[PDB]
């Protein structure tokens, strides 16, 4: 009912035990998220060898609103 | 082609990141909070 | 005499607020 | 890549050379 | 004779590191300066002599 | 004509500044 | 114009000398504190 | 150990202010700082030596300390060609060892030595209010500075000489046999205007003038030290200044800031004490070299070109570079007649080395970037920027410390009394 | 005590004058009065000035077809460079006007006047028992003006690169300066922008809290509002630390931006990220830095005349 | 003093967990030959 | 507006910090103040006259 | 590139210039070791 101070948790053992094993899990999760290439697929960021398609040799252009989904699918090469 | 070329540095950096983050997040919060207890502990509203 | 309307606008904008402020100051200073 | 490893080792040793004095004084009850 | 000069210079690096870590520790420690004057002076003399011998060895390389 | 208007406006601003500096109401409220 | 140059030099020298001799006339002793 | 805020009244962020009245601790601090300065000197000299390629010029690889050693004529031949890089190594090593000695001394005086030196060492003890001991210290250090200047003169005259960049056929190491000690020439620079064409002190263009000026400075400094050791300030001096540690600090701050600004300008403009083939070309030099190279190439190809008349009536390079018509350099003086550039010599009196040097300076103008990408930052740019910033900050420091010292002497460095406000004792409606 | 010199000193240093004079005053007042007189006279009736030195004069006076926004005092001709150009050194008064001497006169007198203003701030603070560090605060605008008017022309090499004493002149100076040096990406201009914006923020918020607190408590009642509004409990609990922070933020910001301008005068540069991202095969992928570079290149191509007759 | 999963806990974690995740992602990005 | 706001901030801070009342023996003026003060910590009269 | 005799000691030199920048930091640490008294 008094919202325990931060000093008490700092000296606690359960807090350190949980965090020393959980924070590295998040760090490795992010490292693997970027390394395995899942970031490119999820966020649509092209890989350094996919910026320019075989048929396209210039920056893409949407030039279409209600069919923008198909336009982006075609431009991205997928 | 884009792919990480370092294998084991990930864990070594993660351990240090977590160890530093714990302390660095608990301490300033303590410093800011103690005055919050002082102010809201008898003279508030 | 170039831009007669511009001159009129400038003169009015300088006179009306100035006259208003001076009138208010004189009216209050009598107190 | 021995050169980079040796440079890092030297940098770490030099960096630790400073706080070591403070830690020794604090543990031995010096007048720091 | 580059090897002798190099090993002497590495020994100088180590001696200087030990001297640096020790001298402030000796000075700040209460009642420590007068207790360990001899050791500090011996270390300083060793440092100077090793500098000089390294210089001579360089003069011969 | 524009030059005269600009000069008059600038002179008026300078005169207002001078009057505010020297003919101000005395600050006895706190002094 | 030699006359203009001489006049400006005279004025500047007069002002600078006035300033220098002003700060040499025991400046630090004229303050509202007593010390 | 250290003091506390309650005992001294100065917080941790003002901690060193607690050393004002502790002679031994202050001396230890100063000695340690000098040791640190020499440490940086030696470490940087070794670092630059370890990253130095003698084939390439110094200004193409970001070296700022090596040029200083080279200018004195150490391991340099005609045309600024490096013969050996041992002198630089020995300089760095000696600086580092002296740094070790000074650091030990400073640490000892700061931790073990007596806090106050005026109890058991009367000669070295002092109190800021004393107007004789402080003058004695001033005289000792003036003697030291004059001795250093005379040491430079001795090197320039009897220990191999210095690197003269105005020697015929490019610069080279030469010995100044007859430095100019004429009073009019030496002191003419001091009263020279600081504007374009004049160059108050940055216009010194020959090594003879530099060596003569150093002779004069050494003699004057030694004489002033002797005079100060055997003299006490006059009453007007005692009434004009403030005699306290912070006042002396403020005076030093002002002088050193002015010195920093002068160094900024000297590095940016001068190319006699800062020869181009070590520090690179000045901006005016780069523009003039570009114009000269273009004119030479156009004349050689056959298809003057760009030569206008200065406001005074001389003949100068035309275009956007007409602003830099006061530039004088070793590779351009032979082509200059009584009134500006001479058409005949500019036409058929150009030697290959002058053209090569102009072409080299053309592509290395001070144009650069903080990112260090290119129009590449010239060492002159780094020196000028850094020392201008330092001079400005030290002028600000002079303002701060002078104000504080005067206020503390007056007796109100902590605030208004609240019982006798001086303002309340003045006529109203100021 | 009754000597004429003593009476003059007493009058100069007297605190009973409506405006304090002091010795810094006796130096500045003629300087600033000369500067303002020449500035007004030239702004109203100065003839065109050959800024670029290519016999293409630039008009900047009200009589010669200008208004308040577009008027200015054109800097000295590029032909003069850094040369000292007083009236007595010009061949005739008309030539002195043509080359642009009034700018040099005004700038020199103004710089001396502002320095002596900084001095007399301290002088009056000393004669009144105040602490002496308002001159330190004023040193920031003084440093910036000194940079813009004297240090940039020194590094560049001509007074024609100084800021014209005008409004559209100021905008032209900024646009050219961005074209040449890319100020926007320099960390010091970023610090200056941060200082200005943060100073505005802190002024507004300090005024808000103090006005709210002042009733018919100044720091103990308002601190309850700010401690929980944006957290930061016991951030500035002292009326002294808070006001020192107010004084320190903008002053340091402006010091840094002035130093950045001076360094650009000696021409290092702002950052430069042109072509910093490349894909495989070496093709260049544009970033916003590249678009900024295109704008800078356009500005630069317009600034240079090259072909001058 | 005893209860956990308070508003403070959620406020801290909501900005702490993604921060560590993104730091890991950026550190991984650093080691890309490109 | 923005530049004047910066000017006001700087001037107000400098004036308040340089007209403080001497209510502390120590050379540091930050500890010579507590939030429960009665009178203001700077002299308005002196700043106004300056 | 340093005399060949000292060639192997190249890396350590590459750390010497930055050491002074550490001393100031050390001071703070020392102060942090005395609770900023
Ligand atoms: C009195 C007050 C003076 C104030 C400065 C006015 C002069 C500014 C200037 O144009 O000074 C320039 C001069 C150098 O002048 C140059 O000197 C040059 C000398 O080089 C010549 O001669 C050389 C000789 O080796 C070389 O041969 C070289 O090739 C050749 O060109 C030329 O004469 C140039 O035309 C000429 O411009 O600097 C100097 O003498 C030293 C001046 C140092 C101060 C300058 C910076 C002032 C900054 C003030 C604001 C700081 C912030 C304050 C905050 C509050
Ligand atoms: C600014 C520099 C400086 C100053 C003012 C002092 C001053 C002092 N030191 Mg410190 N010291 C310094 C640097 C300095 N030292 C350095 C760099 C080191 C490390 C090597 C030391 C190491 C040190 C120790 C270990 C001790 C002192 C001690 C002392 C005190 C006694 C002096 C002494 O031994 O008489 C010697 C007097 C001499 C005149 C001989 C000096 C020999 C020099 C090299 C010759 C030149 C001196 C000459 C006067 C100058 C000629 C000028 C000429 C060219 C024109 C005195 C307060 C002693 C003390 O009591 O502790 C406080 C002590 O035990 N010092
Ligand atoms: C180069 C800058 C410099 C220098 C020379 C000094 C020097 C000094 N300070 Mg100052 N100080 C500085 C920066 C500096 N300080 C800064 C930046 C701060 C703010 C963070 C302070 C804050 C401060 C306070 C608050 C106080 C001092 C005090 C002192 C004195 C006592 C030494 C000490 O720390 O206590 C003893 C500390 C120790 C024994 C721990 C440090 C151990 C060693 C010396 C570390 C370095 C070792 C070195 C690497 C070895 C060299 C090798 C060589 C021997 C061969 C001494 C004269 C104190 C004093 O005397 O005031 C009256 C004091 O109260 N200083
Ligand atoms: C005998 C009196 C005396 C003498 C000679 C000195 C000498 C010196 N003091 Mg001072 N000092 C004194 C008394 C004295 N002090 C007193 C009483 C105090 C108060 C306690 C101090 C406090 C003090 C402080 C606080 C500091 C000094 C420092 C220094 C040194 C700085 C040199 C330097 O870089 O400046 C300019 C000089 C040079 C750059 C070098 C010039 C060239 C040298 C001197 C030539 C060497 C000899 C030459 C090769 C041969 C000439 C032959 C000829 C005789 C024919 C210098 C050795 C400073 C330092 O760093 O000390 C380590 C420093 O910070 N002193
Ligand atoms: C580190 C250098 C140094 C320092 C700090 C001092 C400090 C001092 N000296 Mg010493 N002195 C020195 C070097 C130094 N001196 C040298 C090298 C010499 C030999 C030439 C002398 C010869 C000397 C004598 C003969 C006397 C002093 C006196 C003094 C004291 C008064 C300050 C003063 O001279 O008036 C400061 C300056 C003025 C009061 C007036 C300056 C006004 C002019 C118009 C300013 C412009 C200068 C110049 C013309 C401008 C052009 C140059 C410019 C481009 C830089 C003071 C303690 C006096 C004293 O108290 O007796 C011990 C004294 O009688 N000194
Ligand atoms: C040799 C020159 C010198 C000397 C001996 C002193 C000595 C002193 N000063 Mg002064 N000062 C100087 C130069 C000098 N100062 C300059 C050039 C400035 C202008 C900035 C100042 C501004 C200044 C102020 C405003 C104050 C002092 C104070 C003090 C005292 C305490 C030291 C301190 O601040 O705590 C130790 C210092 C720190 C913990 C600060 C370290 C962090 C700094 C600010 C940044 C680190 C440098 C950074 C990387 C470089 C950025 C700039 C870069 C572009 C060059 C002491 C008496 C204080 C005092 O009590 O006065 C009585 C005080 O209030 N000084
Ligand atoms: C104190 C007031 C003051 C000051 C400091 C200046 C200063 C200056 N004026 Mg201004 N001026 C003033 C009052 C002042 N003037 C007044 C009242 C008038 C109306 C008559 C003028 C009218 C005027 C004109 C019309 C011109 C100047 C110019 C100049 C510059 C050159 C002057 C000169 O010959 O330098 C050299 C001066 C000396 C050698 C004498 C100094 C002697 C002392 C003892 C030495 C001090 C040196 C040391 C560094 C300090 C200079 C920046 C000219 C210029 O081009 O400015 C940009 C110019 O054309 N002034
Ligand atoms: C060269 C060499 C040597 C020596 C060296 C030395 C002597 C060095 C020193 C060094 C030093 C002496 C160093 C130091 C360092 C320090 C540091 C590095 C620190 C850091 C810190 C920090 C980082 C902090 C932070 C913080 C604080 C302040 C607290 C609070 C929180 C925070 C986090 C903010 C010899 C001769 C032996 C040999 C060879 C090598
Ligand atoms: C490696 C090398 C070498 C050699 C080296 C050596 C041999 C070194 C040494 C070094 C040394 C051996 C150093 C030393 C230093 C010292 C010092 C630096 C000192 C100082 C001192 C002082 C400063 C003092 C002062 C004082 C006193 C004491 C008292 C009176 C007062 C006074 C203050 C004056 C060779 C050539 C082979 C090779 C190359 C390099
Ligand atoms: C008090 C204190 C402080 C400060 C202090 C100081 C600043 C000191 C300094 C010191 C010093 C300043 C020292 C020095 C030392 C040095 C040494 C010890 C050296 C060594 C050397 C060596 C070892 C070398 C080696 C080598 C060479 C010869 C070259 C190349 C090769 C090799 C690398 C092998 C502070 C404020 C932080 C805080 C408080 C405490
Ligand atoms: C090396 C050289 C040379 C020469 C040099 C010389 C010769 C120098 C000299 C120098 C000198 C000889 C300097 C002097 C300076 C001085 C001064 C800087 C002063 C100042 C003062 C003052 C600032 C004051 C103030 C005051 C006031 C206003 C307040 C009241 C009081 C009195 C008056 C104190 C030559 C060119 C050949 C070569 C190259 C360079
Ligand atoms: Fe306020």
């Amino acid at each position: 009912p008094v919202e325990r101070p931060f000093s008490d948790i700092l000296t606690s053992i359960r807090y350190w035990v949980i965090h020393s094993i959980t924070v590295p899990a998040l760090f490795i999760a992010g490292w693997l998220f970027v390394s395995t290439g899942l970031a490119y697929d999820v966020f649509g960021t092209p890989r350094p060898n996919e910026y320019f398609t075989e048929d396209r040799q210039e920056a893409p252009l949407i030039t279409d609103r209600f069919n923008a989904l198909e336009q982006v699918k075609k431009l991205s090469g997928n | 082609r884009a792919s990480t070329e370092q294998t084991t540095k990930r864990a070594m950096l993660g351990l240090l990141a977590g160890a530093v983050a714990g302390a660095l997040l608990v301490a300033p919060a303590e410093a800011i909070r103690i005055p919050s207890h002082e102010f809201t502990g008898g003279m508030v509203k | 005499e170039v831009n007669i309307y511009g001159l009129t606008a400038t003169a009015l904008f300088i006179i009306i607020p100035t006259s208003f402020l001076l009138i208010l100051y004189v009216k209050t200073a009598s107190t | 890549n021995i050169e980079l490893a040796l440079t890092l080792v030297s940098l770490v040793l030099v960096v630790s050379a400073g706080p070591l004095v403070v830690v020794l004084l604090s543990a031995r009850g010096g007048n720091l | 004779m580059t090897s002798i000069l190099q090993v002497a210079l590495l020994a100088l690096i180590f001696v200087s590191f030990a001297l640096v870590v020790g001298v402030p520790v000796v000075f700040a420690t209460p009642n420590g300066w007068t207790d360990n004057k001899g050791a500090v002076f011996s270390g300083l003399s060793l440092w100077l002599l090793l500098v000089f011998v390294v210089g001579i060895l360089n003069s011969f390389v | 004509m524009e030059a005269l208007v600009y000069t008059f406006l600038l002179v008026g601003t300078l005169g207002i500044i001078f009057f505010s500096i020297f003919f101000r109401d005395p600050p006895r409220m706190i002094k | 114009m030699l006359t203009l140059k001489i006049f400006v030099y005279t004025v500047v020298t007069f002002f600078v000398c006035l300033f220098i001799f002003g700060f040499l006339s025991n400046d630090p002793a004229r303050n509202p504190g007593k010390n | 150990g250290g003091r506390d805020q309650e005992t001294t009244g100065f917080a941790w962020w003002s901690g060193n202010a607690r050393l004002i009245n502790l002679s031994g601790k202050l001396l230890g601090a100063h000695v340690a700082h000098a040791g640190l300065i020499v440490f940086w000197a030696g470490a940087m000299n070794l670092f630059e030596v370890s990253h130095f390629v003698p084939e390439k010029p110094m200004y193409e690889q970001g070296l700022i300390l090596l040029p200083h050693i080279a200018t004195l004529g150490y391991g340099v031949g005609p045309g600024g060609e490096i013969i050996d890089t041992f002198p630089y190594f020995v300089s760095g090593v000696l600086h580092l060892i002296s740094s070790a000695v000074l650091g030990f001394g400073g640490v000892y005086h700061s931790l073990i030595g007596p806090e106050t030196l005026e109890e058991s060492y009367p000669f070295f003890g002092y109190v800021w209010k004393d107007k004789n001991k402080m003058t004695n210290i001033l005289g000792y250090h003036l003697i030291m500075l004059g001795l250093g200047a005379w040491l430079l003169v001795w090197k320039a005259m009897y220990f191999g000489g210095v690197y003269d960049t105005w020697a015929p056929g490019g610069g080279d190491v030469r010995v100044i046999t007859n430095p100019t000690t004429n009073a009019a020439v030496i002191f003419g620079y001091l009263v020279k205007s600081p504007f374009g064409g004049d160059g108050w002190i940055c216009s010194v263009d020959n090594m003879e003038d530099i060596i003569g000026g150093h002779i004069w400075i050494g003699t004057l400094e030694i004489l002033g030290g002797i005079w100060h050791i055997y003299t006490t300030p006059w009453p007007w001096a005692r009434r004009a200044f403030v005699w306290s540690g912070e006042a002396y600090l403020s005076y030093s701050l002002g002088a050193i800031g002015v010195m920093g600004f002068i160094a900024c300008c000297m590095s940016w403009f001068n190319n006699t004490a800062y020869p181009s083939e070590f520090y690179g070309p000045t901006g005016p030099e780069a523009s003039q070299s570009q114009a000269f190279t273009f004119l030479v190439r156009d004349q050689r190809l056959g298809a003057g070109k760009y030569l206008m008349r200065s406001p005074t009536g001389e003949i100068i390079f035309g275009g956007e570079t007409m602003r830099f018509w006061d530039f004088r350099g070793p590779w351009l003086e032979p082509l200059r007649g009584p009134n500006g550039l001479d058409l005949n010599k500019l036409k058929n009196d150009i030697q290959p080395w002058q053209e090569r040097r102009a072409a080299e300076y053309m592509t290395h103008a001070p144009l650069g970037s903080l990112n260090s990408v290119g129009g590449f930052v010239s060492p002159r740019s780094w020196l000028a920027c850094s020392h201008f910033c330092l001079g400005f900050f030290f002028f600000i420091g002079h303002l701060w410390h002078a104000g504080r010292a005067r206020a503390a002497a007056a007796g109100f460095e902590k605030g208004i009394d609240r019982f006798d406000e001086p303002v309340l004792s003045m006529r109203p409606l100021d | 005590n009754s000597s004429l010199w003593a009476r003059f000193c007493e009058w100069i240093t007297s605190t009973e004058n409506r405006l304090y004079i002091g010795w810094f005053g006796v130096i500045m007042i003629p300087c600033l009065l000369t500067a303002t007189s020449v500035f007004i006279i030239a702004f109203i009736a100065a003839p065109p000035v050959d800024i670029d030195g290519i016999r293409e004069p630039v008009s900047g006076s009200l009589l010669y077809g200008n208004n308040i926004i577009t008027g200015a005092v054109i800097p000295t001709s590029n032909a003069i460079g850094l040369h000292f150009y007083p009236i007595w050194e010009a061949a005739s008064l008309d030539e002195w006007l043509y080359n642009g001497g009034p700018y040099q006169l005004i700038v020199c007198h103004f710089l001396l006047g502002v320095y002596c203003y900084m001095g007399r701030e301290w002088e009056l603070s000393f004669r009144l028992g105040m602490r002496p560090w308002i001159a330190v605060a004023y040193s920031a605008p003084v440093a910036a003006a000194s940079a813009v008017f004297l240090v940039y022309p020194i590094g560049q090499g001509s007074f024609s690169d100084g800021m014209p004493l005008g409004i559209s002149g100021t905008f032209n100076f900024m646009i050219v300066f961005q074209a040449e040096h890319n100020i926007l990406m320099h960390p010091f201009h970023m610090l200056g922008v941060a200082g200005v914006f943060g100073g505005s923020l802190f002024s507004a918020m300090h005024g808000s809290l103090v006005t709210s607190s002042l009733i018919r408590y100044n720091i103990v009642a308002a601190h309850g509002y700010f401690g929980r509004l944006i957290f930061q409990y016991a951030s500035f609990n002292n009326s002294r630390s808070l006001h020192f922070f107010l004084a320190a933020w903008p002053v340091i910001g402006i010091w840094f931006t002035a130093l950045g301008l001076s360094t650009m005068a000696f021409n290092l540069n702002g950052f430069n990220f042109n072509q910093s991202v490349v894909d495989s095969q070496g093709r260049v992928l544009n970033t916003w830095a590249d678009i900024i570079n295109r704008a800078n290149l356009g500005m630069e191509v317009m600034h240079e005349r090259n072909a001058h007759n | 003093v005893y209860p956990i999963f308070t508003v403070r806990w959620l406020a801290i974690h909501g900005i702490a967990v993604p921060t560590i995740f993104f730091l890991g992602a950026i550190t991984a990005m650093q080691f890309i030959q490109r | 507006g923005v530049l004047g706001a910066a000017l006001l901030c700087a001037i107000h801070g400098a004036t308040v910090e340089n007209t403080l009342f001497e209510d502390g023996d120590g050379a540091n003026t930050f500890r010579a103040f507590n939030p429960t003060q009665a009178e203001e910590t700077y002299s308005m009269v002196t700043a106004n006259r300056f | 590139k340093l005399p060949e005799a000292y060639a192997p000691f190249a890396p350590i030199v590459d750390v010497l210039p930055v050491i002074p920048v550490f001393f100031i930091l050390l001071a703070f640490v020392w102060q942090a070791a005395v609770s900023f008294r």
